[PDB]
């Protein structure tokens, strides 16, 4: 490593449009109503959820709940969606491809 | 593909610690800075005191 | 003009701005905003000088 | 942990919001903003299609009733938001929803604070107006010709004890938070427009509007509104 | 009281020292310094606005004493089949037309389209040679001509003529605030300006504005 | 003896307009009658912002115009138009079948509004900043004139036949801004379409005029 001798502050190239450009391309597909779901969408039941779990604010939510499900399904995909959105903007900006 | 992020200590490639994101990002870095252990103007006895409180508060639940 | 901590009231002993409000020309008064001519012979040399002494007794 | 150095060096490299190189508002599409539209004043995104503000004066009244207008209608936001939100909780308002609340005056018990009966029990009109006439009166010439909390500041930012906790004291951080202030106020101006006209044509509170729209967003939005008006 | 100059009086009163813009010197006629908003900044535009805020003052006057007067007509005895300003236009649907003091025949109008073109022809007249001269002038101020509208010639003297300005602009300010009112509180109240009077004087506390508050709220 | 441009040009009180024109309003743009009597265009920077502002809403309105005009026409001719009248042109998305262009079913069928909406902001956006700024069609053009793929046809590369055509746009155009303003207006107060109210002021014109719905508004 000839270069960084100081460890860049900005060391997350920062791009302020990364983060809801990765929310919605994530959120909105995630908004898409399916067969699977009774005609309900992953983005609705998740949020469903979490008002029929904020109606008892203390109380957790269950195992039982499938409150979890869409929540870690809706995060796996919106994660991976801003970290890659991360990744191409700043593989676009400098050189990776 | 520029922009490495893990940079050798102060650029010291030989002293051993490797900079990085968890030890040199600006906000761990003011936080740890912050802290009474790393105030090392201040008395002694005032960090000491702000320490002991903390854990004492933490170790009793 | 100052920092927070300053402006919170930290650091003790450093009073002599804080004697401003008790003492001196400039200090708090009878009436507050109220009370322009002062008695000229309470300079606001003694403790609880608010410039109070509308029936002059205290001339000499 | 390192020590940052100075701004000899580094006058003007977070100057993202001002200069000539500053975000305007059709982006890419703006072209290059009016001639007196420089970047020197904050949330100049270069929007004077109209030409209101051509001259420098015109633009610094305008620049004063924008601020203004932006710092009440944050105030009004928020005000016509808590009573309604902490209502949806339990809190027994007379009328949670702010173009109801007025009327609370008029109400048996009165205008009860919180709903409170101890509290503030105001039941005349023209008293509140009176009172609220005479101090807003007070402090608007305050505002406008000096007094008792700062006679020489400035106009729009006069600081002192209106800036007690001293988030203004870096001439950086004040620029930023100056942008900050002037789009926040700007979107609660929008979001107050809204709050009449999507109370005109709905009759229902804000956050009521919110909780019809996500029941079902596709059938509560502003279209299922659209033929209220008609001509007869 | 000077009502011109740098210590003339304001809107603002004593809080007044500060705001006043720079352009709002004491040469014009009622100039408080009230210029918040900037709207007067470029000279020309000031003139302009001079004009406007000086016709519809002395529009507003008249108006307002023509709200007024057919109502105080009105209880004083005479017939008005239509007293009420904002329904006195609609005495030319009723059976016997608009007559103008209830005679019969006074005036008899039956037609409002024709009482409109007469009213244009002579208004469009009478407004072009307010802008530009004519039988009564040709090259006179745009705002106090004189001369044919001096009969009784009041305003020769420079001291006087200025006095009478501000008293005009000041008369017609309020004049024009009574007439927003009027228009207002017609659409409120849904009567007239002297039976709002006399329904504040029968009992203040309870018959204000605060009473029809609750009028415009949407409810639904 | 017509000019349209220069000092004595056509102006908006004909006559008596000699000394009714600012300074700044030398006979220089198309539509320039000399009407700036409340002094809005002082500044040549606002005078040209609000020049721009005139013919695109001409344009927009003459357009408009137009579409208000033609499928009431279609209509009353003999096509099919679920609801012909123009306000309220916007409420088929909610019918059974949704808003068929001409009455028939297979040709565009829309049945949701908020996409329609999307596509039309998207394009919309899109078209309006490339009118700014440029783009596809014209990096560096006039504003308001950019020509150059907007004259398929060639109409205007004469700088007389430019002038004329000039001012026959922005006339036309303010003619059916007039006529757009007078289509709100009377759509509110008359309910019905304007060829049906051209048709009832035809009928019976003392009777079915303007004057029929004054009454409408009162306040009561
Ligand atoms: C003496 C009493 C006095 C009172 C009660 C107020 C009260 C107010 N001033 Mg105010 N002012 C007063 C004196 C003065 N003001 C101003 C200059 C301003 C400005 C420029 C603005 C206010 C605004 C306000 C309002 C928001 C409060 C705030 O800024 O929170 C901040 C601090 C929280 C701890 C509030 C009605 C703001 C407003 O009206 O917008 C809604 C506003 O923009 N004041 C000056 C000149 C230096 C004063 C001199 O005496
Ligand atoms: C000396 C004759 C002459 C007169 C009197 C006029 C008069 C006028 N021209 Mg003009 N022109 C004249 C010669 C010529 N003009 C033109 C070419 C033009 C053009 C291109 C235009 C004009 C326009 C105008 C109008 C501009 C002022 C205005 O807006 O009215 C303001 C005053 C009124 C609107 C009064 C309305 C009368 C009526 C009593 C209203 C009824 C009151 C309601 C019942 C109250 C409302 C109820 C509420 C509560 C809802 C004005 C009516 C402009 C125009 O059309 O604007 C409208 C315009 O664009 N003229 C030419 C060709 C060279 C002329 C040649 O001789
Ligand atoms: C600041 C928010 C907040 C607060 C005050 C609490 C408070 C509490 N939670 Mg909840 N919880 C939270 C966020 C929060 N939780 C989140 C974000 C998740 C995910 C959970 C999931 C969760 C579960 C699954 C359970 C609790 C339970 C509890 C209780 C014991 C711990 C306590 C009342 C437990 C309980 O009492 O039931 C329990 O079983 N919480
Ligand atoms: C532009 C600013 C603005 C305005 C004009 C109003 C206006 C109003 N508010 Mg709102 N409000 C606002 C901002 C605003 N609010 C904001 C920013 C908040 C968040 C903190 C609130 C939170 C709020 C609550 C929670 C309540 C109101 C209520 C009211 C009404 C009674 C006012 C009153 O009793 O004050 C006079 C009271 C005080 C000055 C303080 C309390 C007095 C204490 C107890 C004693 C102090 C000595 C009135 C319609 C009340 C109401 O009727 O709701 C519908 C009510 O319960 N407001
Ligand atoms: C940022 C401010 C803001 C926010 C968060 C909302 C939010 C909301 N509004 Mg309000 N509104 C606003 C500003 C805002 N509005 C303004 C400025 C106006 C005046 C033009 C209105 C007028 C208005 C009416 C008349 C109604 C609502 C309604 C609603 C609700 C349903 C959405 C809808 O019908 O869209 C309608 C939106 C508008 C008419 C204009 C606002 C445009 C937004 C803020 C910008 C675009 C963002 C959006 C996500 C993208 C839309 C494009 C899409 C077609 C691709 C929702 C809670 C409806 C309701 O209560 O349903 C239950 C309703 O009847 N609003
Ligand atoms: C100087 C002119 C003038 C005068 C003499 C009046 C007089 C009156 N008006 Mg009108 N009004 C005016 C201007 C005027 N108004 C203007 C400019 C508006 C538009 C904002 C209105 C809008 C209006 C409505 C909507 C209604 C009235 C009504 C009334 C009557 C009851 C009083 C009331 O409710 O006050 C209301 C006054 C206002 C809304 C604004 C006027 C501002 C005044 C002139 C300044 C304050 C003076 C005051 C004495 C001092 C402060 C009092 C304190 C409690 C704040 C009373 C006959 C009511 C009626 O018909 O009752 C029979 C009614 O419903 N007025
Ligand atoms: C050149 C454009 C144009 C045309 C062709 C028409 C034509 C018509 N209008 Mg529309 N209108 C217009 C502009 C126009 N209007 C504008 C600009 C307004 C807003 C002020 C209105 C507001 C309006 C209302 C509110 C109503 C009509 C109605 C009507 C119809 C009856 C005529 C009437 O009452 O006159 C009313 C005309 C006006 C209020 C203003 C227009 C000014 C004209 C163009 C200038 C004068 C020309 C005239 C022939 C010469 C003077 C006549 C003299 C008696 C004064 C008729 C089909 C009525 C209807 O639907 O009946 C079926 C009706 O209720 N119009
Ligand atoms: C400043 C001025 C100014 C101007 O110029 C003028 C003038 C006005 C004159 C002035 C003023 C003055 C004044 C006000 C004064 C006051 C005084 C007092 C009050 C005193 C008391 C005083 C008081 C006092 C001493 C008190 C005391 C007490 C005591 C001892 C007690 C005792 C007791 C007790 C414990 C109880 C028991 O069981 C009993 C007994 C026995 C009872
Ligand atoms: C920029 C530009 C450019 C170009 O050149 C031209 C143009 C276009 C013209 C321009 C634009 C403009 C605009 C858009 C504007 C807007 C405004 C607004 C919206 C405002 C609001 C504004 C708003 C506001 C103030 C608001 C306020 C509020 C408040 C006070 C509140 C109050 C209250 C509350 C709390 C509730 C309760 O229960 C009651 C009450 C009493 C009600
Ligand atoms: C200064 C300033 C400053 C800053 O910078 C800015 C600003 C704020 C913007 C500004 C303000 C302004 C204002 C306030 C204004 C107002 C106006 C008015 C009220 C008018 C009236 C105005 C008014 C008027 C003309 C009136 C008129 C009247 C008339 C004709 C009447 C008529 C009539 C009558 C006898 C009754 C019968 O049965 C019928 C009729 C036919 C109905
Ligand atoms: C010159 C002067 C001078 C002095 O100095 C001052 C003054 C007086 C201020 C001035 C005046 C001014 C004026 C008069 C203005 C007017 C305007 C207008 C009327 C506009 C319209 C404007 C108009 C317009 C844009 C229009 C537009 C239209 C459109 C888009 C349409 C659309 C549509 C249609 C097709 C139908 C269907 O169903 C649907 C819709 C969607 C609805």
């Amino acid at each position: 490593e000839a270069s960084n001798k100081s460890f860049p502050r900005d060391w997350v190239k920062t791009d302020p449009l990364v983060p809801v450009l990765g929310f919605a391309g994530w959120t909105i597909p995630a908004n898409i109503g399916v067969s699977a779901f009774g005609g309900q969408s992953l983005f609705g039941l998740f949020t469903q959820s979490i008002g029929e779990n904020l109606a008892h604010f203390p109380t957790g939510p269950a195992l039982d709940d499938k409150f979890w499900l869409y929540l870690i399904t809706y995060h796996l995909g919106l994660f991976l969606t801003i970290t890659l959105g991360q990744i191409g903007v700043q593989g676009r900006k400098q050189g990776y491809w | 593909k520029k922009a490495q992020v893990i940079s050798p200590v102060n650029g010291d490639p030989f002293v051993g610690m490797l900079e990085t994101p968890v030890t040199s990002a600006p906000i761990v870095a003011t936080y740890l800075s912050n802290l009474p252990a790393y105030r090392t103007g201040v008395a002694p006895v005032l960090r000491g005191v702000e320490i002991g409180l903390a854990h004492g508060f933490l170790l009793a639940g | 003009k100052k920092t927070i901590r300053e402006k919170a009231g930290w650091w003790s002993n450093g009073g002599n701005e804080k004697l401003s409000a008790f003492y001196g020309p400039d200090r708090g008064l009878w009436l507050g905003p109220l009370s322009g001519t002062t008695p000229a012979y309470l300079t606001g040399e003694f403790p609880g000088d608010y410039g109070w002494d509308s029936a002059g007794l205290s001339a000499d | 942990r390192r020590t940052v150095k100075p701004a000899s060096k580094a006058s003007t490299p977070d100057s993202f919001w001002y200069g000539p190189e500053r975000p305007l508002f059709l982006g890419a599409f703006t072209g290059e903003p009016p001639s007196y539209l420089t970047g020197e004043f904050p949330g100049d995104y270069g929007w004077d299609t109209a030409g209101l503000s051509a001259d420098p004066e015109t633009f610094k009244r305008y620049r004063e009733l924008e601020l203004i207008h932006a710092r009440w209608a944050m105030l009004g936001a928020l005000g016509c938001i808590f009573p309604e939100l902490l209502g949806s909780y339990g809190v027994p308002f007379g009328e949670a929803v702010w173009f109801k609340a007025g009327a609370q005056i008029f109400q048996e018990g009165g205008l009860d604070y919180l709903g409170n009966p101890n509290l503030v029990h105001a039941q005349s009109i023209l008293a509140i107006l009176g009172t609220q006439v005479l101090l807003m009166g007070a402090i608007e010439g305050y505002r406008v010709n000096g007094g008792p909390l700062g006679e020489g500041l400035d106009k729009l930012y006069p600081g002192g004890s209106f800036d007690p906790l001293g988030l203004a004291d870096d001439p950086d951080t004040f620029a930023e938070l100056k942008v900050k202030e002037i789009k926040n106020g700007r979107l609660a101006m929008f979001s107050m427009f809204g709050f009449f006209v999507q109370a005109i044509v709905t009759g229902k509170g804000p956050l009521q509007n919110l909780s019809d729209h996500l029941a079902n967003p596709g059938t509560n939005n502003a279209f299922a509104y659209a033929t209220k008006f008609t001509p007869q």
